[PDB]
RNA sequence: AUGACGAAGUGGUUGAUGCCAUGCUUCCAAGAAAAGCUUCUAAGCUUCAGGUAACCAGGAACCGUACCCCAAACCGACACA
RNA sequence: GUUGAGAAGCUUGCUGGAGGUAUCAGAAGUGCGAAUGCUGACAUGAGUAACGACAAUGGGUGUGAAAAACACCCACGCCGAAAGACCAAGGGUUCCUGCGCAACGUUAAUCGACGCAGGGUUAGUCGGUUCCUAAGGCGAGGCUGAAAAGCGUAGUCGAUG
RNA sequence: ACCCACUCCCGUUGAAAAGGUAGGGGAUGACUUGUGGAUCGGAGUGAAAGGCUAAUCAAGCUCGGAGAUAGCUGGUUCUCC
RNA sequence: GAGUCGGCAAACAGACUUUGAUCCGGAGAUCUCUGAAUGGGGGAACCCACCUAGGAUAACCUAGGUAUCUUGUACUGAAUCCAUAGGUGCAAGAGGCGAACCAGGGGAACUGAAACAUCUAAGUACCCUGAGGAAAAGAAAUCAACCGAGAUUCCCUUAGUAGUGGCGAGCGAACGGGGAUUAGCCCUUAAGCUUCAUUGAUUUUAGCGGAACGCUCUGGAAAGUGCGGCCAUAGUGGGUGAUAGCCCCGUACGCGAAAGGAUCUUUGAAGUGAAAUCGAGUAGGACGGAGCACGAGAAACUUUGUCUGAACAUGGGGGGACCAUCCUCCAAGGCUAAAUACUACUGACUGACCGAUAGUGAACCAGUACCGUGAGGGAAAGGCGAAAAGAACCCCGGAGA
């Protein structure tokens, strides 16, 4: 049974990484929200 | 290297059983080096210091071990190791 | 400036040794001090081949709170409080009762 | 954007109101047209995007006085 | 070495004083890497002397 | 493990889905791109620079490399049919 | 033990080891058995079902507090277009050695992908990086759009080639 | 092989939140498959089943409006007259 | 002014310090890499460069520069003759983050109306932009009512009144009055504001001194018992072996700055306000919207998307349809403090606030563990003793538990 998580660190980086978030304005909002909450990890 | 960088490249000899066996059998000496030390900087440092002639330097990076202990997952530093082969006569 | 300093003749004014005198051997940062011959405790020390300790019930002084001792006036033979008489350019410790230096 | 270069008229909002008084958000846009204005002192045609009121201002004030205001306002033609 | 006596020397003298301290630091590192270093205060004090020399060198040659 | 020696080490046949083959034939649904590479000149450069060939000398940096990988080490909460 | 009609009060033995509060007022997060209430602890079922492919074990020896399971030896059986050997992805030290067995391992464990410590990965030629581009991305100016932006030229990235 | 999923049985606090054994269909094609990429919430995608869009679909998830509203169900704690 | 080498969290080592260490405060220096990230690229913390100057001979090293855009300026520069567009250099500036407050652009629905569409929710939530310590507004083309008031902003009233409203549910003034603050200046160019000097005042960022208690009983320990004192501009603080004005640290009170920051000020200098020179595509009008408590109503006024369009103080605006008379003001140019809003942050003080299922989600290594592709969700977990004095040694047990 193939499950939903098929890991690919390259795909993970390009969809959820720091530069993917910084590229847009809503992505920068995620980083602002996660900095304001104090998340130790900011992106993945 | 063209400065006081010569003294910041070699961190010390490696004291393993594989190191001593290499020193005796072959003429290779295992050193701990700075993580940003190129193979040319290591060769020059071992020639300026220790006053020997280096034949070939091979390097490898060593991952620091994690040791998840005592309220969290820690991690030792990544470090670099150099295998330094000299001429047969020299003993460093 | 500490009112009670290392190497000072003091008298125990509170505790099990109340009345005994001694010299301050060590001053600690938790408002505690060590006085010779005062507050002995019997510590059950496990012997170690290293460090040269043979074990046994080792007896040693235990730290005592700084406010449980008083500076000792040898002139009046009693405990005294300590003030600070700041001179023209020097600060020195004097006894409150007699206004005379401790030293 | 749909802004007049002369008057600064831009889109404004408002309501469409039906006979039963249902209100619908709508926009009111300026009557923007592209027009080339002859500038004798430059011997050049300057193409502007103006509302029809902005073209009337150029008739009343002249393209030279209008273009000077455009330079002082910063945005270029 | 206190900065008072460091500040008297010239730039050339200060630069050889740094090269000497760096060689002492390197030698102390070799001893520590083989367990042959009885002292341990020298490691911390040698790098304070290097910091002192570099501080004077920075402020002497403006 | 320890360190020296160490014989024979040749013919026949069979034979790939591997190679020739990015070939050949045929078909229709008509089958990447760019660079490296070769060559030609323009602007420039003209005793130069550059190019070619020979010889000599030297170099080839940095990162990965353990281990599992139809699995108990990956995706399935599990040492999961 | 005792007192009151009651909510309750009072006295005292033991435990406890530093706080409590008469009286009369004043303020309330003021009284719990239910809400398939919420959190934690612990029952019943019950020492019951189960111990995860029906490829399979037997013996000897050792070690050890202890051996069906660890190691070795002699047999037996199973896979063998894999249940063998690799490359990639993914994981990240699980690799090897010494010491160890609380917990983890569906039992025991001396054994382990488990705990503690040390060691171990060496490149001009392998794979990356570097060069080049595909889809596609971003995209100076630019065009467009209330704003945020959208699209896209020059370019610049982007391998699965 | 690989992809699929027609039948029975088992399993149904499963070895498994869809499997297994035995049979079954396609197996040079409108084929299967890896890597990378594009399209998404009244929107996408659909050889069309209202199918699928991270075990969630006649309008995903997440946070906010928000303590929506609930003529409904449940519950509502000491004493006495 | 005598100890010290930060904490969990100590153990041994090696040292430092009355040649004044640790520590506290001011000013400097250094300040890897990522991130607006800015030399180019990128899967953040990585990869690859170029230019200049210097120094090494090998395979480099040191220092600086190299983003884009805006403004200004200099040099060049097409189609195209002059030009212009463009290109290159230089100088200045900006970009990003931050809980709320402010101004503005866009703008729901659930809900209520006991259904629902006008209406409500609400110009709310949310998204976006810009600015500042406040912002905005602001010096009557304003009200009033024939008496007068005299910018703006904020509080209390008027008043749930007038009005508005499928005249339903709802929405909801003003005049007038009482207060807080008070300030007005210019376009024949000012009050102000900014910056740099400059004269004095404070204030802030380390600190210093700081009173006065003994005996006795119980007790492990006294601060508690009993007796007797003293200080108080210091008496209900925190600790100390049980409850301390007099044991310690403090407290009232009085002093203190080499250096930096800040706020008031006295002068001075430029800069700005600055729009130049009294307001024309403006006032008014028609259509369609929005706002004014006002939902078209008998609907004044403001505003503008479309279309038009005056007069010039002998003029013009308003006084809630509209007209006449009267009163009042002078729009189409500007600047302006205070009273007002907010607190992510720093300090002190306080509480008929909580006290570990409470109080922050978080008293503890918590936005952690863990869950999720991700946005995001999101815990549990405090207490030996006064002091480790944390149990030497013996015995059983596997050199265990
Ligand atoms: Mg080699
Ligand atoms: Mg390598
Ligand atoms: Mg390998
Ligand atoms: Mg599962
Ligand atoms: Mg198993
Ligand atoms: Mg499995
Ligand atoms: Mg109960
Ligand atoms: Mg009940
Ligand atoms: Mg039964
Ligand atoms: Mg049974
Ligand atoms: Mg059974
Ligand atoms: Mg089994
Ligand atoms: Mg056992
Ligand atoms: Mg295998
Ligand atoms: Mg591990
Ligand atoms: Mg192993
Ligand atoms: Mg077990
Ligand atoms: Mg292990
Ligand atoms: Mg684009
Ligand atoms: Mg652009
Ligand atoms: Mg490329
Ligand atoms: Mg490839
Ligand atoms: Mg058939
Ligand atoms: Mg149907
Ligand atoms: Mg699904
Ligand atoms: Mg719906
Ligand atoms: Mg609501
Ligand atoms: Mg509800
Ligand atoms: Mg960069
Ligand atoms: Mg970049
Ligand atoms: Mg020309
Ligand atoms: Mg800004
Ligand atoms: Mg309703
Ligand atoms: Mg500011
Ligand atoms: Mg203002
Ligand atoms: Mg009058
Ligand atoms: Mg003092
Ligand atoms: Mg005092
Ligand atoms: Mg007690
Ligand atoms: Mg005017
Ligand atoms: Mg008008
Ligand atoms: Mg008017
Ligand atoms: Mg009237
Ligand atoms: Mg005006
Ligand atoms: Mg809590
Ligand atoms: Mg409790």
């Amino acid at each position: 049974m193939k499950r939903t998580f098929q890991p690919s660190t390259l795909k993970r980086a390009r969809v959820h990484g720091f530069r993917a978030r910084m590229a847009t304005k809503n992505g920068r909002q995620v980083l602002s929200r996660r900095r304001a909450k104090g998340r130790k990890r900011l992106t993945v | 290297m063209n400065q006081e960088r010569v003294f910041k490249v070699l961190l010390g000899p490696h004291i393993s059983e594989k190191a001593t066996g290499l020193a005796d059998g072959k003429s290779q000496f295992v050193f701990k080096v700075a993580t940003d030390a190129t193979k040319l900087e290591i060769k020059k440092a071992v020639e300026s210091l220790f006053s020997v002639k280096v034949q070939r330097v091979t390097t490898l990076n060593v991952k620091g071990k994690t040791k998840r202990t005592a309220r969290g997952l820690g991690k030792r530093n990544d470090w670099k190791k150099a295998y330094i082969a000299l001429q047969p006569g020299q003993d460093l | 400036m500490q009112k009670i300093r290392r190497d000072d003749e003091v008298i125990v004014i509170a505790g099990k040794d109340k009345g005994k005198r001694g010299k301050v051997l060590k001053v600690l940062a938790d408002d505690r001090l060590v006085v010779g011959g005062v507050n002995l405790i019997k510590r059950h020390t496990k012997p170690n081949p290293m460090l040269g300790q043979q074990g046994g019930i080792v007896e040693k002084e235990a730290p005592l709170h700084v406010s449980n001792v008083a500076i000792f006036n040898t002139e009046t033979s009693k405990a005294d409080r300590v003030g600070f008489k700041v001179e023209d350019g020097k600060k020195i410790r004097v006894f409150k009762s007699t206004q005379k230096p401790v030293q | 954007s749909r802004v007049c270069q002369v008057t600064g008229k831009g889109p404004v909002t408002g309501n469409n109101i039906s006979h039963a008084h249902n209100k619908t958000r709508r926009r009111f846009l300026p009557n923007l047209q592209h027009h080339r204005f002859w500038v004798e002192s430059e011997k050049r045609f300057v193409r502007l995007r103006v509302s029809a009121k902005g073209m009337r201002i150029i008739d009343k004030r002249g393209i030279e006085a209008v273009l000077a205001d455009l330079r002082a306002r910063g945005e270029k033609f | 070495m206190k900065a008072n006596e460091l500040r008297e020397k010239s730039v050339e003298q200060l630069n050889e004083q740094l090269l000497g301290l760096l060689r002492d630091q390197f030698n102390l590192r070799m001893q520590k890497a083989t367990g042959q270093l009885g002292q341990s205060h020298l490691l911390s004090q040698v790098k304070r002397d290097i910091a002192r020399v570099k501080t004077v060198l920075n402020q002497q040659a403006g």
